[PDB]
Order: structure tokens, then C-alpha cells, then sequence
């Protein structure tokens, strides 16, 4: 069990662990969170009281390094840090879980939620898709562009997904224009698998890494790229079963984690109905199009 | 975007610019089988692809043998539409390869698209206005060389005969879409009224009869006269 200590709250913020979050006020004693799970990465992101635009945060895994948040007042946030001095931040962990002024990472015991999540999520991936390798963990918020989004600015705060276009030379083979754009295993299967992420897990992982961007942070590009790559894997005759199954169990998670009111923006009604439906994937979904059907009939 | 009635006359500018109308391509008779089944025969089609400007047609052949062993053949007419007019484009000399392709069904978009992406900077383009191209095989010289075909064949035409010697591309390409547009609601009178007069005859090289000037108002207003009289038909108006 793992602490992200904060050296104060000086600005009234909701601030977010995993799918967990609380309100913090103004200079309330808050300093950090403790009892987070080793094994999987985390995001701590934050919203504060005055500007309900903007979510933001922090993707970390706490093996790769001691990370605590401080305020800053110039650029007027919460910022992740990482101390080298072990020594020095076992010290102002303990002195704070001693003063009592942490919360704990409140995991129920029956919950996979996060694991599930989260399975196939990687530090290591997330780093090249958020490009800043002087810091362990990851900036990510709301504004952030994708690269595809950029080539139709600042390439720095740039997502770095790995481009999908299905109208697109990588997608199409010549010659085989009408295949492959009706059946897009080739373009799943050489192309993306074998080819670009090398197998299903580094695939699924920015599948999921994309979904939570958007549930957390309302990235738009980020949901952009996670309908593009369930698009992909559904509009494919020829997938991997062990793959289906999975994705099954993937969409099954977020679906079910996703804020109700939010459902409008964050389900791209054509993708959704072409997969769960349309796709040659159809009858592979049975949970995904179960919790579908009777959580958002209305999409459907 | 689109083509409308808004962004008609860029029809007629100096980029080079086709329409494909993909209507007459997958042609079928419908009849019963000995088991009284339903069951269609292919008969040949054709790819309509014109320069608005210039009046030149690429009339491509589409030979039933294309269909033979296939499977979903109204998507397959699209592709194969698709195909065709990628490497009619290809075909072409550089300076000849038209700057936009407009379809005139929305669902030759993406087909088109995908075998132009080796074309990125010719446009592909919807249009709202609706088109009569469909009577295409309403004009018997057409007609005649899509039916007699034996094989896969390309054939050209200018389908404004001569007209531009003394009109503009506006007019003439009003003046098809009137004639076409007329063939396509009532083909018997149509055609009636373009062949009443013995005397007025089609040049081997034409396509349709060497009407003067004012023969060419009288037709037109005779034409005119057709669709609205067939319209209040329509609509009991």
C-alpha cells in the first residue's frame, strides 16, 4: 500500500483518485491519499471550485518513484511531484498518516472495478502516448488534442494515439479497396497488431488508457480514439477469440462505470449501434450489449 | 461540400470537373422461375461519366460476365463504379484528370473515395440537385452500344453534339438535363417529340437531331410543356 502525500490544499478542489473522489475546501488540513493499491496505474486529477472547466490530472504508478502534489499559485494548479529523497518522504508520510490527515484510498474488497479497468494499462505505454520523459508520471486534462486531431497545434500537450483512419492508404490495401474496407481484418490483424502495438494487450491497453481519458477528464479526442478502435476490432470477419472475449469483458467495465448523465457525449450512437448490431461482431458482445440495452435503450 | 442549386454555375467554370451517375450500372429484368419462384437476369449496363463543361461522355461498359459468381451485387455495382472511373482517371494525362468528382448517389461517396486515395486532391462530392442521368438509356444511340456489347468496352461520345459551336455550357447542359429530364418522366412522349418531323435527322456523329435555333426553342418549350402537364398527373394538382 502506497501514499501520495499533498503538501497543503490551498484552493477549494474536487479532487478524484481512480473512480473515487472528494470534495476539499479552501486551506482545508488535506495532505494526500494513502492505502492506494500497488499493481495498477492511477490517475489522481482534480476540479477545482471556481472553474468547472478544465479537469486535470496526473496518471502515476506509484513502483516507479515517491510522487506527492503541491499547489502552485503562479500557474494556478495542483501539480505532481516526485521526491528522490526517500528518506525525507517516508518522514512527511508517516508525520501525516500519524496526524491523521489523509484520506484512504476506499477500495471495496469485492471490487475488481479498477483492476478491470485498468488490466491492460501500462505506465510504460502511457509515457509515449503523453511525451514529457523527464517526469515518472503523466500530465494529462480536458484541452488536450490528439495528434490525428492536430493534422486536421503545439505538439508538446499532444496525445499521441496511434492513428486509425479507415479511409486511408495504412487501412487499404491496393487492389483490395472493397475488401478491406468492408472487412477490416487486415488492417486490425497485419496492420495494427502485429505491425504497430504487437499484440491485443499493448491494444486493449490504449483502448482503455483512451476510455478513461475521456471519462475522466472529458477528453474528446480520447473518445474519439476509443470508438475508432472498438469500430476497428468489430468491423473485422476474422479477430482472435480469445481477443472477442475479452473486449466483451473491456466495454463491459467502462459502460458500467460511466456516469449515467453522461451518456450523450461520451457513446457515439453510430459506433455503438454498428457494433452491437450491424458489425460482423454483433453476437460477440453478449455482456457489453446486455448492460447496453438496459442502462441506454435510448441510444440504441 | 455538396452541389445545390446555390453553387451551379461552378458546373461550367474552367476546372475540370465529372459527374458519375452509377443509376444504369447493375440493370435487371425481374421474372418468375418454373417453380414460380422470382428471379432476375442481368442485361448489360453502363457507367455515365460526363464533363459538364465540354459535354464529353466516357460511356464504360459494364458487361453482365462482371456480375458472374458474385454475391450482393447492388453494393458490388458500386465498387466495381468505383474501380471504373479510378482508372478511367488514371488513364488520363495529368492536365486531364479532373480537379473534382461529383457522385450523383450519396452511397458512391466512400467507394469512390477509398479508390481515389491514391488521389488525395480530386475532390469527391454529393450533390443535392437531382440529376435525371438515369434516362441516359432513354437515348437510342446509347442504348444501342451498351446492349450490343459483347465485351467490357469504353466508348465516347459528346453528349451536346455539336451544340457548343453556337451555345454556351450553361445552356447546354440545361438543355440535356431538360431533354433527359423530359425522356425520364414520359419516354414516349419524349421521344415522340424529338422524332415527329421526318426531315430533321440525326448526324451519324450525333446523338441527338440537327435541330436549327428554332427548332431547338419550339423543342424545348414542347418539352417544358411535357413535365408540367405530367407533373399535375403525378399530383392530381
Amino acid at each position: 500500500m502506497n501514499t501520495v502525500p499533498f503538501t497543503s490544499a490551498p484552493i477549494e478542489v474536487t479532487i478524484g483518485i481512480d473512480q473515487y473522489s472528494f470534495n476539499v475546501k479552501e486551506n482545508q488540513p488535506f495532505h494526500g491519499i494513502k492505502d492506494i493499491p500497488i499493481g495498477h496505474v492511477h490517475v489522481i486529477h482534480f476540479q477545482h471550485a471556481d472553474n468547472s472547466s478544465m479537469r486535470y490530472g496526473y496518471w502515476f504508478d506509484c513502483r516507479m518513484g515517491n510522487f506527492y502534489i503541491q499547489y502552485d499559485p503562479k500557474d494556478g494548479l495542483y501539480k505532481m511531484m516526485e521526491e528522490r529523497d526517500g528518506a525525507k518522504f517516508e518522514n512527511i508520510v508517516h508525520n501525516f498518516k500519524e496526524r491523521q490527515m489523509m484520506v484512504s484510498y476506499p477500495k471495496i474488497d469485492e471490487d475488481d472495478t479498477w483492476y478491470n479497468l485498468t488490466e491492460f494499462v501500462q505506465m510504460d505505454k502511457i509515457r509515449k502516448i503523453v511525451r514529457k520523459d523527464e517526469n515518472q508520471f503523466s500530465y494529462v486534462d480536458s484541452s488536450m488534442t490528439t495528434v490525428q486531431e492536430n493534422e486536421l497545434s503545439d505538439p508538446a500537450h499532444s496525445l499521441n494515439y496511434t492513428v486509425i483512419n479507415f479511409k486511408s492508404r495504412e487501412a487499404i490495401r491496393p487492389g483490395h479497396e472493397m475488401e478491406d474496407f468492408l472487412d477490416k481484418s487486415y488492417y486490425l490483424n497485419t496492420v495494427m497488431l502485429q505491425g504497430i502495438f504487437k499484440n491485443s494487450s499493448n491494444y486493449f491497453g490504449e483502448l482503455q488508457f483512451a476510455f478513461l481519458n475521456a471519462m475522466f477528464f472529458g477528453n474528446y479526442g480520447s473518445s474519439l480514439q476509443w470508438h475508432a478502435m472498438i469500430e476497428l476490432i468489430c468491423s473485422s470477419a476474422t479477430v482472435p477469440k480469445h481477443m472477442l472475449d475479452k473486449l466483451d469483458e473491456i466495454l463491459y467495465y467502462q459502460i458500467k462505470t460511466l456516469p449515467e448523465q453522461y451518456s450523450d457525449i461520451l457513446l457515439n450512437e453510430r459506433v455503438w449501434n454498428i457494433c452491437l448490431y450491424s458489425s460482423f461482431q454483433k453476437n460477440s458482445l453478449h455482456n457489453t450489449e446486455k448492460i447496453m440495452e438496459n442502462k441506454y435503450p435510448e441510444l440504441l | 461540400g455538396a452541389m445545390n442549386s446555390s453553387n451551379y454555375a461552378e458546373l461550367f467554370n474552367n476546372d475540370i470537373k465529372l459527374f458519375v451517375d452509377d443509376t444504369n450500372v447493375y440493370r435487371v429484368t425481374v421474372h418468375k422461375t418454373f417453380e414460380g419462384n422470382v428471379a432476375t437476369k442481368a442485361i448489360n449496363g453502363c457507367i455515365f461519366t460526363l464533363n459538364p463543361k465540354t459535354g464529353h461522355l466516357f460511356l464504360k461498359i459494364i458487361h453482365t460476365s462482371v456480375w458472374a459468381g458474385q454475391k450482393r451485387l447492388s453494393q458490388l455495382a458500386k465498387w466495381k463504379t468505383a474501380e471504373e472511373v479510378s482508372a478511367l482517371v488514371r488513364s488520363l494525362p495529368k492536365e486531364e484528370q479532373p480537379k473534382q468528382i461529383i457522385v450523383t448517389r450519396k452511397a458512391m461517396l466512400d467507394p469512390l473515395e477509398v479508390h481515389m486515395l491514391d488521389f488525395p486532391n480530386i475532390a469527391i462530392r454529393p450533390t443535392e440537385l437531382r440529376l435525371p442521368f438515369s434516362a441516359a438509356m432513354s437515348i437510342d444511340k446509347l442504348s444501342d452500344v451498351v446492349m450490343k456489347a459483347t465485351e467490357p468496352q469504353m466508348v465516347l461520345f459528346n453528349i451536346y453534339d455539336d451544340w457548343l459551336d453556337r451555345i454556351s455550357s450553361y445552356t447546354a447542359f440545361s438543355r440535356l438535363t431538360l431533354l433527359l429530364r423530359a425522356l425520364k418522366t414520359n419516354e414516349e412522349s419524349a421521344k415522340m417529340i424529338l422524332l415527329s418531323d421526318p426531315t430533321i435527322t440525326i448526324k451519324s456523329y450525333h446523338l441527338w437531331p440537327s435541330f436549327t435555333d428554332e427548332q431547338w426553342i419550339t423543342i424545348e418549350s414542347q418539352m417544358r410543356d411535357l413535365i408540367l402537364t405530367e407533373y399535375g398527373r403525378k399530383y392530381n394538382v
